[PDB]
């Protein structure tokens, strides 16, 4: 059948993107929202909106029953999952198909096969894709890992067969590390993913990350719409992405464009997807992954190749054959900058806060895809990404110049963002390059970039001079427009008011407990350091614990924070259970 | 140094324009001058004109405090 | 020699556009503003800003001495005039060159030649451009106009040789009207433009306005960056524009592309410019004009051809040879919608008012070039255009679909705008077209369109300081508490 009303099973920027694609296609659109999202732009932009209820992903966008109930009540006939949440859940894809809805995505079998890393390796080997030297099957023991590393040399990466989000890998530099690393890997892969399977391959030292956008129809046609380079990554998660992939030989570029098609055909893949690769310092390509979803980065391909990829997803899910018969020729160059709610001045840690101002850049070559606006609020419950800025030009140089403009115009206020990092890197020689290569690599931000972003403080008065009220006035001198900030106590000339009777200025105390010279009081309460969700409880009532022992893991902004015993004693009042939403200062337990 | 300084938040004046600006602002700045003290003179103060009941608590919290506060 | 600091002698949308181009090129930018614009976006966006003072264009942006004084005080070494105001004033272009600044525009002689529609007609004829039947020399009397209208048939256009803005053209439908229209046009041309010279030509009944974007080199290279169609007009002034020009045959895309090169190359033109043409229902092309400046419409050509035209202007004014060697291939299709403060429910009558809300559309294929933001105040002193919404897609149909989206998202509150007209026309079968022609023409808005849009519903202190040899007015807010 044909799509007529699409339910967008997601939130934020991707939900807006798909709602817009549906309006362009003339399709009706249904948004769904969790309670934290009751005012989100996508909720207001869709033709209909349904409240899932619940405060967290585990009780909203992850609940099959709720998303299928919203589809039934709205009378939607198709589901588009966006990315994350259920977009790569093969059992959700099957449940959507069983409900008689059009699943806008790859087949459940393709999702399952490409989501299994070792089945994916077998598919790529069958497709004769370029593979990094590595084990064809899960490794059984640290002794087998040592034997592999003795054969291939070092370093070696040991990787979980189902892992993701950058936690799926550890690397061994020296042979002796292998047993401890393998223990940690099998433990944590069981803990996080429910599966202990691990495999081992050559670790590439300073690789680039390169990926090919595929469009594949249900009739077996495949088009490679282009390439991205996504090497600017932090915690193995991408921050800046560009299209086409720069600084590749035509041999490399064609090998990518061909292996991606072979891999999709062997996988039986259809829909939008992406084949990820790594490129070594030697220039060797190596297959890395197939993502069975629309990519976050897709718009730099849209801007360079002239294809609307979400509408291509609608066409494929309608079962139409591709109207594009041949790989587009890129025009120009494009960058994407992810506007994460993360403070680059504190190691890119995310934090919630109010978006008190949001002024997107405009003008030539700028596209803004945002899930927030002035007056939005970022809670601790979902990923930190506010928006994406896409800047396009006739060349990589003209796209960098336009990016420097657009990022200078971009104003966000009320919470920290990575915009100061984007402002640096678009002006950093390591990323400008020499015209034939560049120095950035998938670990450059953490280990090479000269981080000079000052920590975010917002409007807080911190020094004694900050406490003085100020006025801003516009003065014109000789015609020059100046903006002049005048202290509310300026004793210039005959001026005064330096103190009304008894007025004292001193450095204000930070809104934090005690002095910074100590961590905590001797009190027995373990208290939550932040808002979040209790993702794991590591103790039980009556358990004896020692200082530093893990008590709970709190997930906030989809990052895990361990909360640990500050003293020795007995856990005497455990008040939380896994899945519980928790507020800063909540008592988790008393240690006695 | 913890004085709150004048800040030119936008614009880059030439020294002649900085001098014109500062001279004009310094001429506008006026009034208090040095912190002279207003001399205390409680003669005929309003609180002394009020009728108070002989047992009025305002004899303590208004009248006496107004006389004693320094 | 080379541009180093550009003063943008204009306001609003185009001032922002040029400041942004300067920032991309790595140049320094100087804004100038009249008092009504003291907080306009361009004033805050430019690297430097200078008050012109004055309450009107004639008191401010039009005053040569004020613009050149701001350039001298800022140390700008180039002036970009934008469009309108002084951008086609050859005497100002000369004054800039005499002041030793880089004039970002065509030569004063090219401006003066092509601004006289008679000399322009001569240059077009000598270039062998298509020309509408018409007198090669101004008409002297209504009897000459009647003789022309007899020999070539009514309707006939009587047009001023100088000036424009849509007021310069009157139409005689039949011979009995000619004497009154001729005298009225003569007196009105004297009043409005100071020169009475008028000429007569065949009036086309339902033409399409089509134009070629040119970039032309001081070294005599010329490139046509693309065709464009601007046939949706009211009061002979453009409202919706698109690129590439749709539904032309290849023999009409050629001819246009080659006439524009010949016309500019024979005029000695360099810089950005547009050769405007009319296309009749018979399909005959006629030369119409050369605009000697950057076009308002240019973004749709930037989107379809991938050229930054303001940066091309900078290169040409630097005297560098064109790096574009051939006419670019248009990729997709693009529309531009002018967001005027005109109430389409009241005959597009301009109304001033507060921009109490302004939410531009975003997302795929949308570009917003804006001179206003939330909290701006629009007065009657300047043209009504708030912003330009540019929408692009892989095909004309896709660009229309995206336009229906973007215009449904576009929210403006506190004054009337043409947004309801754009929302209609993008859904109107006259503009969608049958796929090989469409029915709009340069009078299709004032007639034939169903106008179902509902009607809309302390001084600063100054101190004259002197510092050494300079007077310096210092201007302060009138309530400075200090
Ligand atoms: N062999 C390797 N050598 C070096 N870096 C690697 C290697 N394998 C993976 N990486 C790093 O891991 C990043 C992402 O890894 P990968 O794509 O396998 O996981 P993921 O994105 O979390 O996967 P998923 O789609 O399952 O969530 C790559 O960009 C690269 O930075
Ligand atoms: N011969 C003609 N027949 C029909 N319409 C015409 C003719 N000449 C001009 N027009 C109309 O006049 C407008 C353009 O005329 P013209 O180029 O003289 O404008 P203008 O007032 O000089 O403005 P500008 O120079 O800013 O473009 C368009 O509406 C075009 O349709
Ligand atoms: C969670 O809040 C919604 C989805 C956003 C996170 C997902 S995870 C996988 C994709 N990769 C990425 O960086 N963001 C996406
Ligand atoms: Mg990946
Ligand atoms: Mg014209």
């Amino acid at each position: 059948s044909k799509i007529s009303k699409v339910l967008v099973a997601n939130r934020g920027e991707i939900a807006v993107r798909v709602i817009r694609a549906a309006k362009d296609a003339g399709l009706a659109s249904v948004a769904v929202y969790a309670e934290p999202d009751a005012d989100a732009p996508h909720v207001r932009l869709a033709d209909e909106a349904f409240a899932l209820g619940g405060q967290t992903s585990a009780e909203s966008y992850l609940v099959f029953e709720k998303i299928l109930d919203a589809a039934e009540k709205s009378g939607a006939n198709a589901i588009h999952p966006g990315y994350g949440f259920l977009s790569e859940n093969a059992d959700f894809a099957q449940a959507v198909i069983d409900a008689g809805l059009i699943w806008i995505g790859p087949s459940p079998q393709s999702i399952r096969d490409l989501g299994d890393k070792v089945t994916a390796r077998h598919i790529a080997a069958r497709a004769k894709a370029p593979l990094v030297p590595g084990t064809p099957d899960p490794v059984k023991d640290a002794d087998e890992v040592v034997a592999f590393a003795k054969e291939h040399g070092v370093p070696v990466a040991i990787k979980a067969a189902f892992g993701g989000g950058g936690r799926g890998m550890k690397v061994a530099r020296t042979l002796e590390e292998i047993p401890e690393l393998f223990e940690s890997a099998t433990r944590e892969a069981i803990a996080a993913f429910g599966r202990g399977e691990c495999f081992v391959e050559r670790y590439l030292d300073k690789p680039r990350h390169v990926e090919a956008q595929v469009i594949a129809d249900q009739h077996g046609n495949v088009v490679v719409a282009g390439t991205r380079d996504c090497s600017l990554q932090r915690r193995f998660q991408k921050l800046v992405e560009e299209a086409p992939a720069p600084f590749l030989t035509d041999a490399q570029r064609k090998e990518i464009h061909e292996s991606a098609k072979r891999i999709c055909k062997e996988a039986g893949y259809y829909g939008a997807g992406t084949v990820e690769y790594l490129v070594g310092q030697d220039g060797l390509i190596s297959f890395l992954e197939v993502n069975t979803r629309l990519q976050v980065e897709h718009p730099v391909t849209e801007e360079t190749s002239g294809i609307d990829l979400v509408r291509q997803q609608f066409k494929i899910a309608n079962g139409e054959p591709l109207d594009i018969t041949e790989d587009p020729t890129p025009r120009g160059h494009s960058f994407e900058f992810r506007i994460n709610g993360e403070d680059a001045g504190r190691g890119f840690l995310p934090a919630p806060g109010p978006v008190t101002k949001f002024v997107a850049p405009t003008g030539p070559g700028v596209r803004m895809d945002s899930g927030v606006e002035t007056g939005s609020v970022i809670g601790g419950q979902f990923d930190s990404m506010l928006a994406k800025l896409i800047v396009t030009g006739a060349t990589r140089e003209e796209a960098l110049e336009r990016s420097r403009r657009a990022l200078a115009e971009f104003t966000v206020e009320g919470l920290a963002t990575v915009i100061p990092f984007h402002r640096a890197v678009v002006s950093d020689p390591a990323f400008i390059g020499d015209g034939e290569k560049f120095d950035v690599h998938t670990r450059w931000i953490e280990t090479e970039w000269n981080n000079t972003v000052e920590p975010f403080t917002g409007g807080d008065p911190i020094e004694e001079e900050d406490t003085v009220p100020r006025q801003t006035v516009v003065v014109e001198v000789g015609g020059r427009r100046l903006e002049v900030s005048l202290p509310g106590d300026l004793a210039i000339g005959g001026g005064g008011g330096a103190a009304a009777p008894g007025v004292v200025r001193k450095k204000p105390k930070p809104r934090k407990r005690g002095g910074g010279g100590a961590k905590a009081a001797s009190g027995d309460a373990v208290t939550a350091p932040m808002q979040g969700t209790v993702v794991k409880v590591a103790v039980e009532e009556g358990q004896e614990v020692s200082a530093g022992d893990l008590v709970v893991v709190l997930e906030a902004m989809k990052m895990e924070n361990p909360v640990t015993a500050h003293k020795d004693g007995t856990i005497t009042g455990l008040a939380v259970e896994a899945g519980a939403a928790i507020t800063q200062g909540t008592v988790i337990a008393e240690i006695k | 140094d913890h004085e709150a300084h004048i800040k030119v938040l936008r614009g880059e004046p030439t020294p002649e324009e900085m001098a014109a600006l500062m001279a004009v602002l310094a001429s506008a700045g006026g009034g208090p001058a040095e912190p002279v003290k207003k001399e205390r003179n409680m003669w005929g103060h309003p609180v002394d004109k009020l009728r108070y009941s002989v047992f009025s608590w305002q004899r303590v919290t208004l009248l006496e405090r107004t006389h004693m506060r320094r």
